[PDB]
């Protein structure tokens, strides 16, 4: 949902007041991705142990 | 672009093509010359 995907691209072009909006939609993705990626190898560690 | 002779309509408008070179933009923001400077998706001062 963040105007750019490339978190440099967002840094090098918006003020800090309107980066932080569309920053923080990289970070609640980017999150969300790894809380994704971890909750399965938490559960398919416990498939494998 | 700014300091043309006329401009055209709101239809026709006159679309220069800037290509091969180089200017300072963060001074058109601080200029002191023009009534609004506000740019969309990109600071006016970190695009220079």
């Amino acid at each position: 949902g963040a105007i750019s995907s490339v978190l440099n691209d967002i840094l090098s072009r918006l003020d800090p007041p309107e980066a932080e909006v569309q920053i923080d939609r990289l970070i609640t993705g980017r999150l969300q991705s790894l809380q994704t990626y971890v909750t399965q190898q938490l559960i398919r560690a416990a498939e494998i142990r | 672009v700014f300091n043309a002779t006329r401009f055209a309509s709101v239809y026709a408008w006159n679309r220069k093509r800037i290509s091969n070179c180089v200017a300072d933009y963060s001074v058109l923001y601080n200029s002191a010359s023009f009534s609004t400077f506000k740019c969309y998706g990109v600071s006016p001062t970190k695009l220079n």
